């Protein structure tokens, strides 16, 4: 959204409804799977193949995602600042899923 | 800062298995790969196989696959080499080297840096 | 051991020489890791280059290098009598194997 962060919901007085937030600016995210996998094909019946993961060439590593913490902290702070308005002058926090 | 100080001279007969080893010092053993290198007299270096010290996974060049087995030693740091089906043509000096940097986010086994060396062990087989 | 190389290139004090490292498609061509190693004659090698065209601590400017597509080449600029040695090319070798060059001596008259 061109203007600052928007907050949307049906009825904020109800706790069940899901809030949807549009950020004023994006935050870059990257995800990777460093393992150099391989694919092999095994044929079944007629000319009807099925692919599956072969052997991991090289070393094994865990797939991970990277998020810039500077932008993320700034954006989380801004969303907290906005959410503090609709709910009257309370503290605001974020916990695990 | 890093010194590998391997074993001295070793002697074996053809067809046996040789225990070549290198004793890393001056750094935390489980933070760098271990790359093993051949140097037969007169020809250039030939790569043998990289060793991960944290986890025991290993690899070997196709000219040596099957014949070469290796294990780690985190207690002392002295990684071991085993060359089964030994031959007199393997009368070559075997080297031990610190590879790249091990990390949790990018495979760095094949990074051919080889910063620090050992002093060459004169292994002759006959 | 693959990686055909100029197995002996002579010289004299003062001039620059380019020592090559020939790869087929994968070892040098696929990715961008190459390194050169100097054996003092009959002794253990040591270190001068990583990432083709950079240096570690304890190496001068003369031991330069650069990539040339399917071939990487050290550039010993200003060869002198100290260069009586053999400069071994090593590089990524496809799959997860590191290959080593065939060697090349540098002789100073
Ligand atoms: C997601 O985000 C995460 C971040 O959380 C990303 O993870 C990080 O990714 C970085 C890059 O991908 C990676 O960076 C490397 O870190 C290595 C370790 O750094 C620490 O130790 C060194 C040494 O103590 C300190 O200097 C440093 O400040 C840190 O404390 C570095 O070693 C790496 O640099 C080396 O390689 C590069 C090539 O890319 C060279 O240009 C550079 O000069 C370094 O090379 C020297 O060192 C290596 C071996 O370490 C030698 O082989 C080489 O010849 C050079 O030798 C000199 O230095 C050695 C000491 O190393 C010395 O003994 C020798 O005598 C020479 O003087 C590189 O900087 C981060 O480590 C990594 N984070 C973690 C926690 O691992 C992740 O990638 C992201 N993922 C995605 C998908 O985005
Ligand atoms: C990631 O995995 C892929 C898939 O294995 C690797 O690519 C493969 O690497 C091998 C190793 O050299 C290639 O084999 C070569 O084939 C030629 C004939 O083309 C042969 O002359 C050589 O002796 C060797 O057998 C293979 O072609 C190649 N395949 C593909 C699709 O690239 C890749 O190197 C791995 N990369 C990393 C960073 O782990
Ligand atoms: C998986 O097991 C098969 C045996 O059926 C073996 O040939 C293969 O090398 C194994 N692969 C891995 C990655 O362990």
């Amino acid at each position: 959204a061109e203007k600052e962060i928007v907050i949307r919901s049906e009825n904020l007085t109800n706790n069940a409804k899901i809030i949807i937030v549009h950020l004023n600016t994006s935050v870059e995210i990257v995800c990777t799977r460093p393992g150099n996998n391989t694919r092999k094909s095994v044929r079944i019946g007629p000319g009807q193949t099925f692919y599956a993961t072969g052997d991991i060439i090289g070393d094994i590593r865990q797939a991970h995602c990277n998020i810039s913490e500077k932008q993320w902290n700034e954006t989380l702070q801004k969303v907290g600042k906005e959410l503090q308005k609709h709910f009257p002058n309370k503290t605001i926090k974020y916990e695990r899923s | 800062q890093v010194q590998l100080v391997q074993s001295g001279a070793q002697m074996k007969n053809p067809g046996a298995s040789v225990k070549v080893s290198c004793a890393p010092s001056g750094y935390t053993f489980t933070d760098f790969y271990i790359h093993w290198l051949r140097q037969a007299p007169g020809q250039g270096l030939q790569w043998m196989g990289w060793m991960n010290p944290q986890t025991g996974r290993t690899n070997t060049a196709r000219n040596f696959q099957g014949r070469v087995t290796m294990t780690r030693d985190t207690s002392i740091g002295t990684a071991y080499m085993e060359l089964r089906s030994l031959t007199s043509d393997d009368t070559a000096i075997y080297y031990c080297t610190t590879g790249g940097w091990i990390s949790l986010y990018y495979d760095s086994s094949y990074y051919p840096n080889f910063d620090h060396w050992g002093q060459g062990t004169l292994l002759t087989v006959s | 051991s693959a990686l055909t190389q100029p197995a002996s290139v002579s010289g004299s004090p003062g001039q620059s020489i380019t020592i090559s490292c020939t790869g087929t498609k994968y070892d040098v061509g696929s990715h961008d890791l190459v390194s050169w190693y100097q054996q003092y004659p009959g002794k253990v090698p040591k270190y001068m280059i990583y990432e083709v065209n950079k240096r570690p601590s304890g190496v001068s400017n003369r031991f330069s290098g650069s990539k040339s597509g399917n071939t990487a080449s050290l550039t010993i600029s200003g060869l002198r009598a100290e260069d009586e040695a053999d400069y071994y090319c090593c590089s990524f070798g496809g799959s997860a194997t590191v290959v080593c060059g065939g060697g090349t001596k540098v002789t100073v008259l």
